[PDB]
């Protein structure tokens, strides 16, 4: 009919992507083997989840998902792992050596020996879909793979499915679990080759988990076992409209037509509310009133930024549970009065909304408590500017000695490269500039 | 029995316990539930709606029939495509007029609903439909009937 | 995937050994060569610098090259001397007698050739193999003068792989010529080598009498050897920071000539010693110049990069605002350039005997205190051509004598470039 | 093997040389940049 195919790139990627397909699995009522039981499935009738699962003869619900890795040991787990029966052998694709936290190596000297396999891969799942919509991609930005990987395959993509979009799923990097001191260079250097590929990409800054982990689920010192249980909740929130009946952001079309006025600035922001720690003690389920409150504040927000210092281009709701449209409406009401929030002038002021009356799924066992109604925010604020300018005043800092330069233009990249990305992003804090005038 | 119970919910003040009455009342697949599912099919909530149309699928009561075309009609996508789906499973020859009428809807999911409720409805009265339909008849409705035509052949010609 | 390790000279093959013992039994290996261990994680990833022989049986990615035989019959007796593979044993009967010229070009020269060959045997072998790994002194004949033949010899072979040193730098406190093949070594170091781990045996005297009567060579080689697993846990372990030595490389060496780090191991243990050290105890330690391996005051240079590794049981939050608070009160000494420049990894491992440990790497621009040293004593002795006979004779030229001292001098000259670089 | 035991002597030795006292091409400065 119209599908979604998934691709996952690098340690990150790959990580994130089984954390999303782990709780898909359990919000559509598909086993680890790929059967979907009539015990185990929801008696509501609702077949929207064939967008991501393919069906075998003998009733096996496969992922349409794509996992790339320019070393094995990430995507071994995947192959031994749990979910070892829920994809092909075909969907699982690794290198030998990585590049070593080079965008260079990723993009050019290792990447090109694995890329025509990865289109053939892709081509296979391609191939079963009647109606292909596009894809979807998880990726770190401060790795090489998930950096330079990436953006090797997303130029590729443009070429072999020209009229498909292309959704995002980055990892901002953050000092608490970066592995690279090059990683603003990497994070520059695959933003500037992706931006005209990429439709929408949403913008996981690990440092914004962090803290929410720290802070409502009481998490001591996170580990990536206990961010991506967070990150895979969130961004399961903003797929779900492609995976149920719904009435907004049904379609990847529908997620620029209602989040992207202005094609280069496509970063939307996403807030998800209630994150309730499984260990605390007895409260009352909080109301439409109060999650849609959580919205509002900057902590609840998976980009470290201030939307009160910015203006809006786009604002989306889509909750999950037991959400009343009459008590929307009246927690919108109150947002739109009481709240002091700007629209930049050409776009209108109305908040869009989608509610799911299926209860929210949280992963059994996990660090997360089981909510009676959730929300996830998706808004296109001026304000996530913040975060560009943050990895481009690093980038400058290094690039001013030329430090580390020697080991991207020793590897197939051109001194060049480094400036003309840099001069992309600067064009880019502009146009958030430029948008937000009065 | 907890069917009592969703039926009174199926009429609650709350779209969500309307929605998991509904989704409730088709796993429990009870006799008792065909009245109430046929008035939640005037449900003003479309996510309502749509689950007392699969709910009324599975029950698969002749009762169901008459407002599950009706449902075909409707303004929501997904009203008409689980009607439809809801017919083909009950198979009264009753849905063939409304179900090749519906091969000519803008939604394309509401299409391929009806064309694959015709081909599990079957009988006499979806052979003559497809015959005429593969001479007079264009576009989906026509790959509709020659595909269906083609699928129900005794021989090999 | 796989680390080659190649042996030259009697300090590169002594200090070889130690670093054999120690890893050896970290991954449960004993001195015959099967598995005596206890967990899978020795296991995990045994492959970086053994090979699986017949049984269970792992026999370690090393070949042991020396001009004299004394050393191959003293590595055979002792522990872990029947471990080795027979055929990786190439050792001449002629001798270096303690000249660069005479072990790049005469002596080195002539056994190079069959070096290589075991080299392309075990290189043969590899999956993906990673790179080498040299162990070395800069002021003998083997060690220094055949030492920087091998790694221009492998680097044009093995152009990609990456070539990594634990280059002993020598130390006054009896051999003439020390400083001469010293300054010629260093030379090589700069242009062929990735990764360069300066192991002073001064700094290995002075924290022997000052800190620790008569120090012995056994007792600079224990620093030597608890220094060499710290260092190489990272990839003898399962980890996320610096896994391989490409990904080392990659976030310790900004600039290519740049590449010498400066060791630091804490607590300070004796050669058989009867506290259990806490986690700030052990970053304090971490960076201070009385637990460097290389004697240089970091306090007088701006660290360009560090890595530092957390070995036994502790809290991880701990070591963050450790690390955080040791960073943040001394600034000053950090390259405002470099953003986040301090990489730290936690091994739940601990090294031999202790409980708990901190490996400190440092990319520091105060290590031209230990080059300015080498410069200051090579020029004393061509302050009057002093035994330039025997090199010249080997077949050595004038101005590679002037080449290995300019380059060495233009290494001081960029570090303190670096040193004075302002961001602002 | 671990029991191996441990400047103006540098000035006497000088002197004492002094009482009894095929060009092949050697590793270029810069040469390592080439890798890059
Ligand atoms: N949230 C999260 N971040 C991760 C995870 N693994 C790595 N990262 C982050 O991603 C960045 C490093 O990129 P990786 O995904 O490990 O790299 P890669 O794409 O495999 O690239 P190479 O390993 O160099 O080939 C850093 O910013 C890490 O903090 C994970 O499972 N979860
Ligand atoms: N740490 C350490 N240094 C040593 C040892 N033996 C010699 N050295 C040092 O190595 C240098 C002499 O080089 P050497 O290896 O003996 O000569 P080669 O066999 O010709 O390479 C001097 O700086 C010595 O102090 C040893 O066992 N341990
Ligand atoms: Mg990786």
């Amino acid at each position: 009919m119209r599908e979604c195919i998934s691709i996952h790139v690098g340690q990150a990627g790959v990580q994130i992507g089984n954390a999303c397909w782990e709780l898909y699995c359990l919000e559509h009522g598909i086993q680890p083997d790929g059967q979907m039981p009539s015990d185990k499935t929801i008696g509501g009738g609702d077949d929207s989840f064939n967008t991501f699962f393919s069906e075998t003869g003998a009733g096996k619900h496969v992922p349409r998902a794509v996992f790339v890795d320019l070393e094995p040991t990430v995507i071994d787990e995947v192959r031994t792992g749990t979910y070892r029966q829920l994809f092909h052998p075909e969907q699982l694709i690794t290198g030998k050596e990585d590049a070593a936290n080079n965008y260079a190596r990723g993009h050019y000297t290792i990447g090109k020996e694995i890329i025509d396999l990865v289109l053939d891969r892709i081509r296979k799942l391609a191939d079963q879909c009647t109606g292909l919509q596009g894809f979807l991609v998880f990726h770190s930005f401060g790795g090489g793979t998930g950096s330079g990987f990436t953006s090797l395959l997303m130029e590729r993509l443009s070429v072999d499915y020209g009229k498909k979009s292309k959704l995002e799923f980055s990892i901002y990097p953050a000092p608490q679990v970066s592995t690279a001191v090059v990683e603003p260079y990497n994070s520059i250097l695959t933003t500037h080759t992706t931006l005209e590929h990429s439709d929408c990409a949403f913008m996981v800054d690990n440092e914004a988990i962090y803290d929410i982990c720290r802070r409502n689920l009481d998490i001591e010192r996170p580990t990536y076992t206990n961010l991506n249980r967070l990150i895979s909740q969130i961004v399961s929130s903003i797929t779900a409209s492609l995976r149920f009946d719904g009435a907004l952001n049904v379609d990847l079309t529908e997620f620029q037509t209602n989040l992207v006025p202005y094609p280069r600035i496509h970063f939307p922001l996403a807030t998800y509310a209630p994150v309730i720690s499984a260990e605390k003690a007895y409260h009352e389920q909080l109301s439409v009133a109060e999650i849609t409150n959580a919205c509002f504040e900057p902590a609840n927000q998976m980009v470290k930024c201030d939307p009160r210092h910015g203006k809006y281009m786009a604002c989306c709701l889509l909750y999950r549970g037991d959400v009343v449209p009459k008590d929307v409406n009246a927690a919108i009401a109150t947002i739109k009065t009481k709240r002091s929030i700007q629209f930049v002038d050409w776009c209108p002021t109305g908040f869009k909304v989608g509610i799911n009356y299926q209860p929210p799924t949280v992963v059994p066992g996990g660090d997360l408590a089981k909510v009676q109604r959730a929300v996830c925010m998706l808004s296109n604020t001026t304000a996530i500017a913040e975060a560009w300018a943050r990895l481009d005043h690093k980038f400058d800092l290094m690039y001013a000695k030329r430090a580390f330069v020697h080991w991207y233009v020793g590897e197939g990249m051109e001194e060049g490269e480094f400036s003309e990305a840099r001069e992309d992003m600067a064009a880019l804090e502009k146009d958030y500039e430029e948008v937000g005038v009065d | 029995e907890k069917v009592e119970m969703y039926i009174k919910n199926l009429q609650d003040d709350s779209p969500p316990v309307r929605f998991n009455a509904a989704v409730a009342l088709g796993k429990i697949g009870d006799e008792r539930a065909v009245e109430p599912l046929i008035k939640a099919l005037k449900d003003e909530d479309w996510q309502v709606r749509k689950t007392a149309a699969y709910a009324l699928g599975k029950i698969g009561d002749e009762r169901a029939v008459e407002p599950l075309i009706k449902a075909l009609k409707d303004e929501d996508r997904y009203v008409r495509s689980r009607a439809a789906l809801a017919l083909g499973k009950i198979g009264d020859e009753r849905a063939v007029e409304p179900l090749i009428k519906a091969l000519k809807d803008e939604d394309e999911y509401v299409r391929l609903s009806a064309a694959s409720a015709l081909g599990k409805i079957g009988g006499e009265r979806v052979r003559a439909a497809m015959e005429k339909l593969a001479e007079t008849g264009t576009g989906f409705a026509r790959k509709v009937a020659v595909n269906y035509l083609e699928t129900h052949k005794s021989l090999i010609s | 995937r796989e680390i080659v390790h190649i042996q030259a000279g009697q300090c590169g093959n002594q200090i070889g050994a130690k670093f054999w013992e120690v890893i050896s039994d970290e991954h449960g290996i004993d001195p015959t060569g099967s598995y005596h261990g206890d967990s899978d994680l020795q296991l995990e990833r045994i492959n970086v610098y053994y090979n699986e022989a017949t049984g269970n049986k792992y026999v370690p990615r090393a070949i042991l090259v020396d001009l004299e035989p004394g050393t191959m019959d003293s590595v055979r007796s002792g522990p872990f001397g029947q471990i080795f593979r027979p055929d990786n044993f190439v050792f001449g009967q002629s001798g270096a007698g303690n000249n660069w010229a005479k072990g790049h070009y005469t002596e080195g020269a002539e056994l190079v050739d069959s070096v290589l060959d075991v080299v392309r045997k075990e290189s043969e072998s590899c999956d993906c193999l990673q790179g080498f790994q040299l162990t070395h002194s800069l002021g003998g004949g083997t060690g220094s003068g055949m030492g920087t033949l091998l790694i221009s010899k492998i680097r044009e072979e093995y152009p990609d792989r990456i070539m990594n040193t634990f280059s002993v730098m020598p130390s006054p406190k009896d051999t003439v010529v020390e400083p001469y093949n010293a300054t010629l070594s260093v030379h090589q170091l700069v242009e062929n080598t990735d990764e360069t781990y300066c192991i002073d045996n001064e700094a290995l005297y002075d924290i022997c009498f000052r800190t620790l009567t008569t120090p012995t060579y056994g007792d600079l080689n224990h620093l030597v050897s608890a220094t060499m697993s710290g260092v190489t846990t990272c990839l003898r372990f399962p980890g996320q920071l610096n896994a391989d030595l490409r990904k080392l490389a990659v976030n310790m060496v900004p600039f290519p000539r740049l590449h010498f780090f400066m060791p630091g191991f804490a607590p300070l243990t004796s050669r058989g010693s009867q506290r259990a050290l806490t986690v700030p105890e052990l970053t304090q330690q971490m960076f201070d110049s009385k637990n460097m391996m290389a004697a240089c005051d970091p306090r007088h240079g701006r660290y360009l990069t560090v890595a530092a590794i957390f070995r036994g049981r502790m809290s991880m939050k701990e070591v963050d605002e450790q690390m955080l608070n040791v960073q943040n009160k001394n600034s000053s000494y950090f390259v405002e350039w470099i953003p986040n420049n301090v990489k730290t990894a936690v091994c739940d491992i601990p090294p031999r005997g202790l409980k708990m440990s901190a490996t400190f790497i440092g990319n520091s621009t105060a290590i031209q205190e230990l080059f300015k040293r080498i410069s200051e004593q090579f020029t004393a002795m061509f302050r009057r051509k002093a035994f330039l006979h025997w090199y010249t004779g080997e077949g050595m030229d004038e101005m590679e004598f002037t080449e290995a001292e300019s380059n060495m001098n233009d290494l001081v000259s960029e570090y303190q470039q670096y040193q004075d670089a302002t961001a602002d | 093997i671990e029991e191996r035991p441990i400047e103006d002597y540098l000035e006497e030795q000088i002197q004492l040389e002094e009482q009894e006292l095929p060009k092949q091409p050697f590793l270029k400065r810069g040469e390592g940049l080439a890798r890059f």
